[PDB]
């Protein structure tokens, strides 16, 4: 039987966060991975956990890659 | 890169670490300095 | 393990070829067995070890064999005084255990 | 019962002075935000023995130095060397002499080196490194009497002792007519915080939550702003594969090695081994071979 | 005491003997000529002498002729690897001499232990017997190659040939780091001289500076001060505070 | 040359203790695999224990197991047996055993053997 | 960078030349390629 080998998932762990005189709160952004192999939201950067999406439109603050930003806002 | 085998995983297999080490760095080396140049060659041409 | 011996006793006169063999009842190895033997009441005397290599300061005259399950004691020549006790021992492993002993009657 | 450290465990690592240096240092710590086990013994309420690991983390209340001993022993009955700590009234006395100790110590209100010499909080790391043991202290005032208060204390070593144990267990000792926390120290990194004067004010941990790892890869307390890259997402490998072909031939190795003979070196004979299951282990038990160096494959690894 | 000592111990329970608070001679070790085989790995064997190192530990035991050079780091033997190994970094060196004349009477009290530890950690002893565990499914006999008993011992006789000739071997294990150094040489010391331009080896640091007073507080225990850059900016002054 | 000396007969009551020595004299000692073996009285010669004595550690055979304690004292070059809860049937002829217990030099077992008790 | 310790003093006072040239040219190679690295970065930073 013929098996193909594909070398098991991975990518670059980004961390997003405001400034810490501000908060200790903090979102992991794991890179290229679909949200199954790890407020879990799935964007074309990667697989992103710890934030909230919102569907509202706002200027970018901390850039997310794949067309989405970040920003401490309530 | 003048080692015995270019698979680094072949390199952990195939022997023991303590004569190991010389042909693991050598291949360090090697591939250190090779990205010394592809870093360098991305560098200058992304001024470019 | 026991060490099921043949046989119990030869009644050989002076001079008959006596194979004083002995079965094991499971595999021991061919370097692995010892036969000693005994003077009348008295303590019993190393003459074969390790099924084959003949012990040192005993005559070639006795000679063992045989291997695995069965292995054999071979005595060439008897004489009027090697009238004795002789035992097979199983030197694997495990408790030592001795076999039950072959007498040599006139 | 348990509760969490909340800051402590921070010790000087090495033996030297860093003026406001961030450090970055791999060694057995008492993890931040874990669980210290607590305990009572009053009023008959013994003392258990513990499970001492890779390492321990001691905190002790006293008003009237009841806690007196520490021990570090395998099995305790003399067979295997076992070293006393007590602190009687004014002297310090480290005796790591074998010695005969009774299963229950108490007491009522073979050997190298010896050693003579709530309002306040004693803090205790024993540790055993090199085949040397050292012993860190500190003495804090604290007023919080129900728990650990959320302040950083640093503890010195205060002597450095050889003893050389296969330490397995752990107890204290007590005066007979408090609490005591332990916590198991495990590998992680520390970013320590030197003052100009080389008090170590503030820690923090590289392993604890996100935050702490990219304070760690900034080297820094402070962390502005923006995104960082801290380590690599790995998935790990769970199960293990070793399909090899079944092939029923065995070596022929046994029968070539210990062949009568062998050709002479200007026609020396060559062997084609193939379509066979060849063992090596057999090869490199054997004790009769004089010779045995490898130049392209180590020796034990060959089979 | 250690070196020239009256007694050796074997292979199996090779000693491990602390030295400390001592200075050494390491010149008579060197000049003295009775040392077969002087060859130094962390160390130039010349220049053993003037430097200065925190702890010294010696190891003793004794070897045949093939061990000589068996007993390195890195190389792969039977007693290397099963009975003592040797740190891949050791810093030391490795000394050994003539046994002829005070062993090899029969005299047979060394003991080697050879199969039972197939992997051990570097400056570990195993004095646990433990008979069998050569490998197999049964046990409680040796049986036939699924056991046998590690313990064998030299048998060193009055004919002992020179190949299987017996020598007597001491590691000294010198551990380089930081900390109050026990063992230095036989230098005697100059006084203090500040705010000039002075060579300057201190502990055995090493270097070219000026020494000048410093307003920085040590803690009591602290005794080598560092930089940015980790390299030694404070120091103490050993023989006054 | 090597021999152990025989004692007095010995005729003992039920529940006692009996203690029955061996002596080696002669020979390169401490470097021999010392045993105990014993036969009944029209029975064939049944081993009870080993002794390796350079570690001075014995162990018991199944049948005799936790009844026999056995020691080795080296420095008289001497081998002792501890035997307990004797019986009326118990008194019999004991014997010694010895041998090197030294692999790849073939052995294992030998004789060196003394007369009894 | 692969040598028996990092300060180059150490070197000098322990090891004696045979090794030391060894030890040396391994100290050389390395800070040397760090060099290079840094020069690269601070050329082409300062053309920025
Ligand atoms: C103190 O040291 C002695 C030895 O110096 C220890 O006892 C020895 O134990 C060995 C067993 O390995 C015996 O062969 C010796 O005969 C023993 N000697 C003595 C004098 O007993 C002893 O265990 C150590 N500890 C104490 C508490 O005495
Ligand atoms: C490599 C090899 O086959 N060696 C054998 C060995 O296994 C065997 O025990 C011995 C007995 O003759 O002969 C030889
Ligand atoms: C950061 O924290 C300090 C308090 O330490 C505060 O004065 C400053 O305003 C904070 N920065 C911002 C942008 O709010
Ligand atoms: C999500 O995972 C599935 C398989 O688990 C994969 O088929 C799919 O392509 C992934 N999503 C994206 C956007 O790649
Ligand atoms: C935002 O998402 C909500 C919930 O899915 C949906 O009802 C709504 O239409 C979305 N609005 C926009 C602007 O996309
Ligand atoms: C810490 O203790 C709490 C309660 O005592 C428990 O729920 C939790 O699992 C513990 N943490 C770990 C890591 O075991
Ligand atoms: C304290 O303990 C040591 C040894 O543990 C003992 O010698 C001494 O007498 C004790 N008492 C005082 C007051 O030092
Ligand atoms: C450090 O300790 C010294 C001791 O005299 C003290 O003077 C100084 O104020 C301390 N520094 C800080 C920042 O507390
Ligand atoms: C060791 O003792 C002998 C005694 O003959 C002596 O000649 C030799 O000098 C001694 N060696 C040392 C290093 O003291």
């Amino acid at each position: 039987e013929i098996l193909d080998i594909t070398p098991c998932s991975f990518g670059g762990v980004s961390v997003i966060t405001p400034g810490t005189n501000t908060s200790n709160q903090v979102a992991v952004l794991y890179q290229d991975v679909n949200c199954t192999e790890v407020n879990v939201f799935q964007t074309r950067a990667g697989c992103l956990i710890g934030a909230e999406h919102v569907n509202n439109s706002y200027e970018c603050d901390i850039p997310i890659g794949a067309g989405i930003c970040a920003s401490y806002q309530t | 890169f003048g080692a015995i085998s270019s698979v680094l995983n072949d390199i952990l297999s195939r022997l023991d670490p303590p004569e190991a080490e010389v042909q693991i760095d050598r291949l360090i080396t090697g591939r250190l300095q090779s990205l010394q140049t592809y870093v360098t060659q991305q560098l200058i041409r992304a001024a470019e | 393990i026991v060490l099921t011996q043949s046989p119990g006793t030869l009644s050989l006169s002076p001079g008959e070829r006596a194979t004083l063999s002995c079965r094991a009842s499971q595999s021991v190895g061919s370097g692995y067995l010892a036969w000693y033997q005994q003077r009348p009441g008295q303590a019993p005397r190393l003459l074969i070890y390790g099924a084959s290599s003949r012990a040192t300061g005993i005559p070639d005259r006795f000679s063992g064999s045989g291997s695995g399950t069965d292995f054999t004691l071979t005595i060439s020549r008897l004489e009027p005084e090697d009238f004795a006790v002789y035992y097979c021992q199983q030197y694997a492993g495990s408790p030592r255990t001795f076999g039950q002993g072959t007498r040599l009657e006139i | 019962a348990y509760t969490n450290s909340f800051t402590r465990g921070v010790y000087y690592p090495d033996k030297v002075f860093r003026s406001s240096v961030l450090h970055s240092t791999q060694d057995l710590f008492l993890p931040f935000f874990s669980n210290v086990t607590w305990f009572h013994a009053i009023h008959r309420f013994d003392n258990p023995v513990l499970p001492f690991n890779d390492g321990v983390y001691f905190a002790s209340t006293e008003k009237s130095n009841i806690i007196r001993g520490w021990i570090f022993g395998t099995t305790l009955d003399s067979k295997t060397q076992s070293l006393l700590i007590v602190n009687n009234a004014t002297n310090v006395v480290i005796k790591v002499c074998e010695f005969q100790f009774c299963n229950d110590p108490f007491l009522g209100v073979n050997c190298t080196f010896e050693y003579v010499s709530f309002k306040n909080l004693r803090e205790f790391v024993f540790k055993n490194i090199d085949g040397y043991f050292k012993i860190y202290s500190k003495h804090t005032p604290i007023n919080l009497v129900r728990d650990l208060p959320q302040g950083f204390s640093a503890l010195e070593p205060l002597v450095d002792l050889p003893i050389g144990i296969n330490i397995t267990r752990f107890q204290t000792l007590l005066a007979l007519h408090a609490a005591y926390y332990v916590g198991y120290l495990q590998p992680r990194t520390f970013l320590l915080k030197y003052n100009e004067n080389g008090t170590i004010t503030d820690a923090v941990d590289c392993a604890l939550d996100p935050l702490s790892e990219t304070k760690c890869t900034l080297k820094s307390f402070t962390v502005e702003k923006g995104i960082y890259q801290t380590s690599n997402f790995r998935v790990q490998p769970t199960e293990s594969i070793v399909r090899f072909p079944n092939i029923t031939n065995l070596c022929p190795f046994g029968e070539v090695f210990n062949a009568t003979r062998f050709a002479s070196v200007y026609a020396w004979n060559r062997k084609r081994i193939s379509n066979c299951v060849a063992d090596y282990s057999v090869l490199y038990n054997s004790a009769s071979f004089s010779t045995f160096k490898c130049y392209g494959v180590s020796p034990t690894k060959l089979n | 005491e250690v070196f020239n000592a009256t007694r050796f111990a074997s292979v199996y329970a090779w000693n491990r003997k602390r030295i400390s608070n001592c200075v050494a001679d390491y010149s008579v070790l060197y000049n003295s000529a009775s040392f077969s085989t002087f060859k130094c790995y962390g160390v130039s064997p010349t220049k053993l002498n003037d430097l200065c190192f925190t702890n010294v530990y010696a190891d003793s035991f004794v070897i045949r002729g093939d061990e000589v050079r068996q007993i390195a780091p890195g190389q792969t033997g039977k007693i290397a690897d099963y009975n003592y190994k040797l740190p891949d970094d050791f810093t030391g060196c490795v000394i050994a001499w003539n046994s002829n004349n005070l062993d090899s009477k029969g005299n047979y009290n060394y003991l080697y232990r050879l199969f039972r530890k197939s992997n051990l950690k570097p400056f570990e002893r195993d004095i646990s017997t433990e008979i069998y565990q050569a490998g197999s499914t049964p046990c409680n006999g040796v049986e036939g190659f699924n056991c046998y008993f590690p313990l064998q011992s030299y048998g060193f006789q009055p004919t002992n040939g020179v190949g299987y000739q017996p020598y007597r071997v001491v590691v000294l294990s010198f551990e380089l780091l930081h900390a109050p150094a026990t063992v230095c040489g036989p230098k005697k010391s100059t006084n203090l001289v500040k705010n000039k331009c002075v060579n300057f080896n201190f502990n055995g640091l090493t270097g070219t500076g000026v020494l000048t007073e410093s307003n920085k507080k040590f803690l009591p225990f602290q005794q080598f001060g560092r930089d940015i850059a980790d390299t030694t900016d404070a120091v103490r002054d050993p023989q006054t505070l | 040359q090597v021999q152990l000396v025989q004692s007095g007969a010995e005729v003992k009551k039920p529940g006692s203790s009996v203690k029955v020595s061996c002596k080696a004299s002669g020979g390169t000692f401490s470097s021999y695999a010392i045993s105990w073996v014993r036969q009944a009285p029209g029975q064939g010669l049944e081993w009870m224990g080993r002794i390796i004595s350079m570690f001075g550690i014995a162990n018991n055979a199944q049948k005799f197991q936790g009844r026999l304690t056995i020691t080795a004292d080296t420095s008289t070059s001497t081998a002792y047996m501890e035997l307990s809860s004797l019986r009326s049937e118990d008194t019999a002829v004991y014997y010694c055993a010895r041998g090197p217990y030294y692999y790849d030099s073939g052995g294992y077992y030998l004789d060196y053997w003394g007369q009894g008790t």
